[PDB]
RNA sequence: GCGCUCUAAUUGGAUGGAAGCAGGGGCGAGAGCUCCUGUGGACCGAUUAGUGACGAAAAUCCUGGCCAUAGUAGCAGCGAU
RNA sequence: UACCCUCAGAAGGGAGGCGAAAUAGAGCAUGAAAUCAGUUGGCGAUCGAGCGACAGGGCAUACAAGGUCCCUUGACGAAUGACCGAGACGCGAGUCUCCAGUAAGACUCACGGGAAGCCGAUGUUCUGUCGUACGUUUUGAAAAACGAGCCAGGGAGUGUGUC
């Protein structure tokens, strides 16, 4: 798995990591770049929001086919990854759960970095069976900052 | 308080006018890149030289802009061949024995890198006390 | 028999792959494929005095 | 409207092609150049034949295109385009900064050139760009 | 003439940090040689004389890994909607 | 890898503990390339395609391992080599003699003055010149002839006998 590819300071600062999550890679790169500047409270609604389907998430990168949504401001494309979303709102709920445990405002605190990665390979268990296709396993980042 | 390297890393040697005009020479004319053809193409393709043999290859056939090919007309003057560029001509050194005959005018030294901390020191100042400067010094706190 | 012992045979033209001669869809015998036999390799009947 | 000319031609009476040569070699010396009376400049040659040779790069083209004007503001500038590097930097550079206007929209007279002009009086086989212009059916507003 | 493996003789380096790797400096027309910083954490050379399963961009080459293809095709068609 | 927080949770994550080292944390020594995420430098939504070589500009650069470089003047100065002016020809463009092998002339150096992203070098980009891969087949290959998606590793004159 991966490691903080940036570096922070524990007093002003808190982190939260998603490990082999099994959902779309391409999901979480739109989402990440999506909400990365956002305050983790900002991006609870938004998420949400996007779960429901009132708001878009801007497919810039993996749009081949994507039918253009309207809500979309300075691009075109987009969807409502929901399964993708409902494992950032964990990423969240964790990163900002840490955040108070640590004497910080966690929903106001500003999402200095978040970055996806892509690190294949389940790997089977003893007394397990194998795996199917080849669904993409996910790891992902989250620095928040004090504003 | 800062950082400033042992030895005589200022000292230059002495070279006859005829050495000196050829050195600046090699340095003014320099040479091509003299790297594989199209290595620049394919990343499997290295850029180390290899002669070019294809019978249509632009390169072998001598195209104008498909790059220089080795040739002994580019070598360098016999007289600076080899020299740093400061002229010194150098010598590789592996202990403080091997520091015995080197002219500190003529030659300078680099101490082999596989040599300690401990090892260096002893060559080091032995070695300015001689009269003679090591291109790759340690660089100390005064 | 180093590399020798199988009866890997090439498919030959037909399918876009080279002939290779191939058992259980692995390659093998022939000096460029790996766990193929060794072209010139070192021999016991030279004389090295 | 408003371009800094740093000279101005007057094209009545001139032959086109030698004016569009000159033209386009100040130009590319930055000479901001502008030319008036287009409308006026002249072609020599037998009419009917010129007329046949516009004519025909009206109806050559297809879906990719090849727009060719009908103007004399175009047909000149267009002239002078071909004299010019116009796809390269300093080649559209030059271009760019020359403008040909019917009639003349400035103050000052325009100047001649040297060796562009024609003499109406030793001189009856040649064409007018607004009469090329009226016969390709251009709509005349000059 | 350059480079690789291991043997020998002669002679050196390394936990005060070897090999390898990444980035960077210098030399050689060049094969390549060498140095600096980071990583690494235990081995590594030089000269001479030898040894050889000794040098790859290619063979619809072999094996493994990976990218684009693509969040696309399929997950509708069947008298059992 | 105890304890604490979070979580539907023996998951995972945060905090923390061990050790020289956890980027030695379980398919765990080192950890290349292809390649992916994030990001820094250069370019960028009016413009052209063997992706470069050699020249020369922009912009960017911690130290180290390179330390040069710019302008004034002056010295030296190969081949080449004048302007102006004086006289003399040519219908004319222009030429001849003289001034003169003079002034000039690449490189190199000396004095004085200057540069520290500053010189080299490196990354990217701009301009000029040249330029339709590579290998093979072929009289002729950029070929609408044949091969390869990319990278790493593997991959082809060897032994005996005799001459
Ligand atoms: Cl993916
Ligand atoms: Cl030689
Ligand atoms: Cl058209
Ligand atoms: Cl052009
Ligand atoms: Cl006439
Ligand atoms: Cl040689
Ligand atoms: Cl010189
Ligand atoms: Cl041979
Ligand atoms: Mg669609
Ligand atoms: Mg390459
Ligand atoms: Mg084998
Ligand atoms: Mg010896
Ligand atoms: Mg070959
Ligand atoms: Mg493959
Ligand atoms: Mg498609
Ligand atoms: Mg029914
Ligand atoms: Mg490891
Ligand atoms: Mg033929
Ligand atoms: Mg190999
Ligand atoms: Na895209
Ligand atoms: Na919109
Ligand atoms: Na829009
Ligand atoms: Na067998
Ligand atoms: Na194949
Ligand atoms: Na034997
Ligand atoms: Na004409
Ligand atoms: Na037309
Ligand atoms: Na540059
Ligand atoms: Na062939
Ligand atoms: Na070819
Ligand atoms: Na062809
Ligand atoms: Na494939
Ligand atoms: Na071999």
């Amino acid at each position: 798995g991966i490691s903080y590819s940036v570096e922070a300071d524990p007093d002003t600062t808190a982190k939260a990591m998603l490990r082999e999550r099994q959902m779309s890679f391409k999901h979480s790169k739109a989402i990440a770049r999506e909400i990365k500047g956002k305050t983790a409270g900002e991006a609870v609604d938004y998420l949400e929001a996007v779960i429901e389907g009132d708001q878009p998430v801007p497919f810039k990168q993996h749009n081949s086919g994507v039918g253009h949504k309207s809500k979309v401001d300075g691009w075109d494309a987009g969807r409502y990854p929901e399964k993708a979303s409902k494992a950032f709102l964990d990423l969240l709920e964790n990163a900002v759960g840490n955040a108070d445990h640590q004497g910080f405002d966690g929903e106001a605190m500003t999402i200095k970095h978040v970055a996806a990665h892509k690190v294949g390979e389940r790997k089977p268990r003893a007394m397990g069976r194998a795996s199917a296709w080849n669904s993409p396993q996910v790891d992902v980042e989250l620095i928040l900052e004090e504003p | 308080t800062e950082l400033q390297a042992r030895g005589l890393t200022e000292k230059t040697p002495d070279l006859s006018d005829e050495d000196a005009r050829l050195l600046t020479q090699r340095h003014r004319v320099g040479k091509p890149q003299f790297n594989r053809q199209d290595h620049h193409k394919k990343k499997r393709v290295s850029t180390s030289w290899r002669k070019p043999r294809g019978q249509l290859s632009k390169q072998r056939r001598g195209i104008k802009g498909k790059g220089d090919t080795v040739e002994a007309g580019f070598r360098s003057p016999t007289a600076v061949r080899g020299k740093h560029p400061s002229g010194f001509e150098e010598v590789r050194v592996h202990n403080v024995d091997d520091l015995e005959g080197v002219d500190g005018d003529t030659e300078a030294v680099r101490i082999a890198s596989k040599v300690g901390a401990r090892k260096r020191e002893r060559i080091e100042e032995e070695a300015e006390d001689a009269g003679i400067r090591v291109l790759n010094p340690t660089y100390v706190e005064v | 028999y180093a590399g020798l012992r199988t009866p890997a045979e090439s498919f030959g033209s037909g399918r876009g792959q080279a002939h290779v001669p191939k058992l259980d869809g692995r390659a093998r015998r022939v000096p460029q494929a790996v766990k193929g036999r060794s072209a010139h390799p070192p021999k016991t009947e030279k004389d090295r005095s | 409207a408003e371009f800094d000319a740093d000279v101005i031609v007057d094209a009545r009476d001139c032959i086109m092609g030698r004016v569009a040569s000159q033209v386009a070699e100040q130009a590319l010396d930055g000479e901001t150049v502008a030319v008036v009376n287009a409308e006026r400049a002249v072609i020599t040659g037998r009419e009917e034949q010129i007329v046949e040779k516009y004519e025909k790069r009206v109806d050559i083209g297809n879906d990719n295109g090849y727009f060719y004007p009908k103007r004399p503001d175009g047909i000149f500038k267009r002239t002078i385009r071909g004299m010019l590097p116009h796809k390269k930097q300093r080649g559209r550079e030059a271009f760019e900064s020359v403008r040909v206007y019917l009639g003349n929209p400035y103050d000052e007279d325009g100047e001649v050139l040297d060796g562009t002009s024609l003499d109406r009086l030793s001189n009856i086989k040649f064409v007018t760009l607004g009469e090329i212009s009226e016969t390709l059916g251009a709509n005349k507003t000059w």
